[PDB]
């Protein structure tokens, strides 16, 4: 049903355009809503960008000065978001949302694209299974994880035997070190399950079109 | 243009509780037509802000009646009864009376749950990484509540506080407890200088560290 869906590029270099696309689905984009671009900076400060209405009438927030131009294909059911000579502050996740004239979105806000402004190189990831030393407390709880070392731009999506396994998963925010990310995930299953049945991280780092699975082996 | 204050919650909130949650306005919200245009969204960790309640007070469909606003011209007020777990995020308003429509820097809800200590695990080095060199050891420290946590490496009965990086979790919507990882890294020769490795676990739930440890 009615929803919005943000798709584009997850790295820009520093002075280039930033191009995102808005696809409204489950109804046309001509019902008349103010389409609109927000987007939320590292440590999650909210920015109103503008909006499209009518197909073709805009307006910007005058904190982008010129930069901005959003427009509207009908024939896609699509609005898209320009944003010119991007620098390193324009890093954030940008949002797509549907407003109407009481300020409701309804459920219309997309699920959230992050775009990165950096001149570093996309880099995917090395993965690292992570095993017990040796034994310890059986009949009870084991836990595993993987190592995520290496990578560029965010995200990466960490799931656990495809998915299978997603209670007792915590997958840690990266850290950022020298233009590369690393990030770990645990898992925690019974010490019956494991190593008698396999366990595999699958990381996907869409940015470079890799994904990597790593079946976790006893040491 | 408007600017949009938020009072923060000074203390955790315990499921079952209720809270009220406020936001300023820089100009009254209240327009020619008697609406008042305040707006408030719920973003849980990791997901999209999520419209609650526009106009100041009307719930937005499918929210739970749970959740209600009031306020004057200047002042709002979100309600949120009988918190539940789920419920943590944070909350901002945002005014629709003047472009641009500005927003709110957000209210952090923490549910206060019952102490837990955390589960603590450590890690070797892969031998996939160490033959590219790279050394990293890793701890979980997983599911303790409160979030205030400490942890110290030791390396052959030594403090070792550098190539250590940390990363915490958001409180968790469904148990309500924080995680931390705390990895190592060393380079392989250096990681071959050495015999055992620790991580210890300071938190207010004991005197005394959890103390995980293996031998190389
Ligand atoms: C700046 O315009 C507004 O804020 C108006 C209105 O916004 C718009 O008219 C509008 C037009 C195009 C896009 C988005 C909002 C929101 C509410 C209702 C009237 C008035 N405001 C109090």
């Amino acid at each position: 049903e009615v929803k919005l869906s943000e798709s584009g590029p997850g790295l820009v270099k520093p002075s280039q355009s930033l191009s995102l696309t808005c696809t409204v689905t489950g109804y046309s984009i001509t019902t008349n809503y103010a389409w609109t671009w927000i987007r939320q900076f590292p440590g999650n400060k909210l920015e109103w960008m503008g909006y499209i209405r009518s197909s073709v009438i805009t307006r910007y927030n005058p904190s982008l000065k010129s930069r901005i131009s959003i427009t509207q294909d009908t024939s896609k059911n699509q609005f898209f978001l320009q944003l010119n000579s991007v620098t390193t502050e324009d890093t954030a996740t940008y949002y797509c949302a549907r407003y109407d004239y009481y300020g409701n979105t309804g459920d219309y806000w997309g699920q959230g694209t992050s775009v990165t402004v950096s001149s570093a190189k996309t880099t995917p990831p090395s993965v690292y299974p992570l095993a017990p030393g040796t034994a310890a407390l059986k009949s009870s709880m084991v836990t595993l994880g993987c190592l995520v070392k290496g990578y560029f731009p965010e995200p990466v999506t960490v799931t656990w035997n495809s998915g299978s396994l997603s209670s007792g998963v915590h997958t840690f925010p990266a850290v950022l070190q020298s233009d590369l990310y690393t990030l770990t995930s645990s898992v925690t299953v019974p010490s019956s399950t494991w190593p008698s049945q396999t366990v595999t991280c699958n990381v996907a780092h869409p940015a470079s079109s890799t994904k990597v699975d790593k079946k976790i082996v006893p040491r | 243009d408007i600017v949009i204050t938020q009072d923060e919650l000074s203390n955790p909130v315990t499921s079952g509780e209720s809270v009220s949650i406020s936001c300023r306005s820089s100009r009254s919200l209240l327009y020619k037509d008697g609406r008042t245009y305040l707006n408030w969204f719920l973003q849980r960790p990791g997901q999209s802000p999520q419209l609650l309640i526009y106009l100041m007070s009307t719930r937005a469909s499918g929210v739970s009646d749970r959740f209600s606003g009031s306020g004057s011209g200047t002042d709002f007020t979100l309600e949120i009864s009988r918190v539940k777990a789920e419920d943590v995020g944070v909350y901002y308003c945002q005014q629709f009376v003047e472009y641009p429509f500005t927003f709110g820097s957000g209210t952090k809800l923490e549910i206060k749950r019952a102490d837990a200590a955390p589960t603590v695990s450590i890690f070797p080095p892969s031998s996939e990484q160490l033959t590219s060199g790279g050394a990293s050891v890793v701890c979980f420290l997983n599911n303790f509540y409160p979030k205030d946590i400490n942890v110290k490496w030791k390396i052959d009965g030594s403090e070792r506080q550098n190539g250590v990086l940390n990363s915490w979790t958001d409180q968790d919507s469904k148990d309500s407890t924080y995680s931390m990882s705390s990895t190592l890294t060393l380079t392989k020769d250096e990681y071959e200088r050495h015999n055992s490795y620790t991580c210890e676990a300071t938190h207010k739930t004991s005197t005394s560290p959890i103390v995980k440890s293996f031998n190389r």
